[PDB]
RNA sequence: UUUACUGCAGCCUGUCGUUGGGUUGUGGUUCUGGAUGUACAGUGUAGGUAGGAGGCAUCGAAGCGGGUGCGCCAGCAUUCGUGGAGCCGUCCUUGGGACACUACCCUUCCGGGACUACGACCCUAACUCUGAGAAGAGGACCCCGAUAGGUGGGCAGUUUG
RNA sequence: CAUCUCAGUAGGAGCGGGAAAAGAAAUCAAUUGAGAUGCCGUAAGUAACGGCGAGUGAAACCGGCACAGUUCAAACCGAA
């Protein structure tokens, strides 16, 4: 599906509709200075680990796709709850 | 300055691989791994450390040099049921230090003393050396100081077994005061061992 | 029981310690003799940016030999010599920078001298094996302590609705 | 069920007395204070930990019992 890289919407910010861009967001990479990194590290020793012997699960068959709306006027992004959609392009 | 000539001595073991003192170790470890586990000297080899730790040159004090391996407590492998928490041993080492082990091996060779302190004489890939203090208190020269005339108290026997020297103390989590010490003062047995 | 899950021994290997001395091969550490720096033409080599102008000299300034620093066999440095005037620029050789002998730390200069991480070789003196010992054989390796990754139903905690 | 819990329990080894251990701050506090240690009460199932699950889990302040302070190494002297 595709989706306008621009279009106005409301700005929850500026409280009015201007004109927004939207991003696609990417994951980080995780801290290692995180209290879970320096947990995992703690709980690192001889032996199972608990939960950081855990091997990661599956995944959906879809995952949403994680949209950001900055406004092209404060240049504040907001996100919203958003779909899930297996192609996904940006229409220009 | 106007220093003692203990003070030089101290300077030259504060860092002993830059000073004169590396060769003498490079001859003196030939001598000391000949030997075997519990040697008696005439003289500290630091002779300063041992008069701060309460060295005296008089009879019923002796001075001897305990032998003790390097690394951590050589463990089993258990062959029974173990939740893989207690499986492993190879990376535990103890509680008991290398210098209270050297420190009870010379007791063991003594009965009829007390240690009185130890202090660290060299080392090498495979051990470590420390010379251990010890009070004849059935001596009348000892009974007579009354520096040292407590050791022929009878709560004073098996001090260095029930970990009673600075190194015990040391590593009974009494080396500090306040924050830290709730779980180790009066006793490791006071708290169910909870500290250390 | 195993290519179930999760671990642990054993074993393989890197690193640190044990662990020293020499020989070279690799990086700059640290700096003496030169400021070696130059589209166009130069009386002249920006003598690093410059008090935007102002010092020396027969008690030294050159057109020359393979041109001792260098370089377009020009010219600054007075040097083994012999020839008998290089300026500074308000005539700026209409400037990538335009220029006074004025403490040059700076893309060079290869005495790179001195400590250094990796690698190769040698030595013995630690250390190891043999022997009662003289000593013989190895040798800073191996063993060993620690740490890092691997391999690992050898073992052992379970799960397998 | 694996971290956790059971639990530093059970069990083991060594030492050791009428008690033992601790003990005279390189402490605890907080804007400025207290003043060795032990034991009891409380703080408090709180802070903290934890497949943040099950669970585990203080201390100080404060109120008491009882109160106690000192000895070396060194500087100076040099066998006194
Ligand atoms: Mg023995
Ligand atoms: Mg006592
Ligand atoms: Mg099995
Ligand atoms: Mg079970
Ligand atoms: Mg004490
Ligand atoms: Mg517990
Ligand atoms: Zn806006």
């Amino acid at each position: 599906m595709k989706i306008p890289k621009r279009f106005r919407t409301y700005c929850p910010f500026c409280k009015t509709h201007n004109e927004v861009v939207v991003e696609r967001v990417k994951k980080g990479q995780a801290s290692s200075m995180t209290h879970i990194a320096r947990q995992k590290k703690r709980q690192e020793g001889i032996g199972n680990s608990g939960k950081f012997s855990k091997v990661p699960g599956g995944d959906k068959p879809t995952k949403r796709i994680w949209l950001r709306y900055r406004c092209t006027v404060c240049k504040k992004a907001h996100q919203r709850p958003c779909f899930r959609a297996k192609k996904f392009e940006f229409k220009e | 300055m106007v220093k003692s000539f203990y003070g030089y001595v101290r300077d030259a073991w504060k860092n002993p691989d830059e000073t004169y003192v590396n060769e003498l170790r490079w001859e003196r470890l030939q001598v000391w791994r000949k030997q075997g586990s519990v040697t008696r000297i005439e003289r500290p080899t630091r002779i300063d450390r041992a008069r701060s730790l309460g060295y005296k040159a008089k009879q019923g004090i002796v001075v001897v040099r305990v032998n003790v391996r390097r690394g951590g407590l050589g463990h089993v492998r258990p062959n029974r049921g173990r939740r893989t928490q207690k499986m492993g041993k190879n990376k535990v080492s103890g509680g008991m230090s290398i210098q209270r082990i050297a420190e009870v091996r010379a007791d063991r060779r003594y009965p009829n003393l007390e240690v009185l302190n130890s202090y660290w004489v060299g080392e090498d890939g495979k051990h470590k050396w420390f010379e251990v203090i010890l009070v004849d208190p059935h001596h009348p020269v000892i009974k007579s100081d009354k520096n040292l005339n407590w050791v022929c108290d009878p709560s004073s026997r098996g001090r260095a077994t029930r970990g009673k020297t600075s190194a015990g103390r040391k590593g009974r989590g009494m080396a500090t005061r306040g924050k830290g010490t709730e779980k180790t003062r009066p006793s490791i047995r006071a708290y169910k061992s909870r500290g250390k």
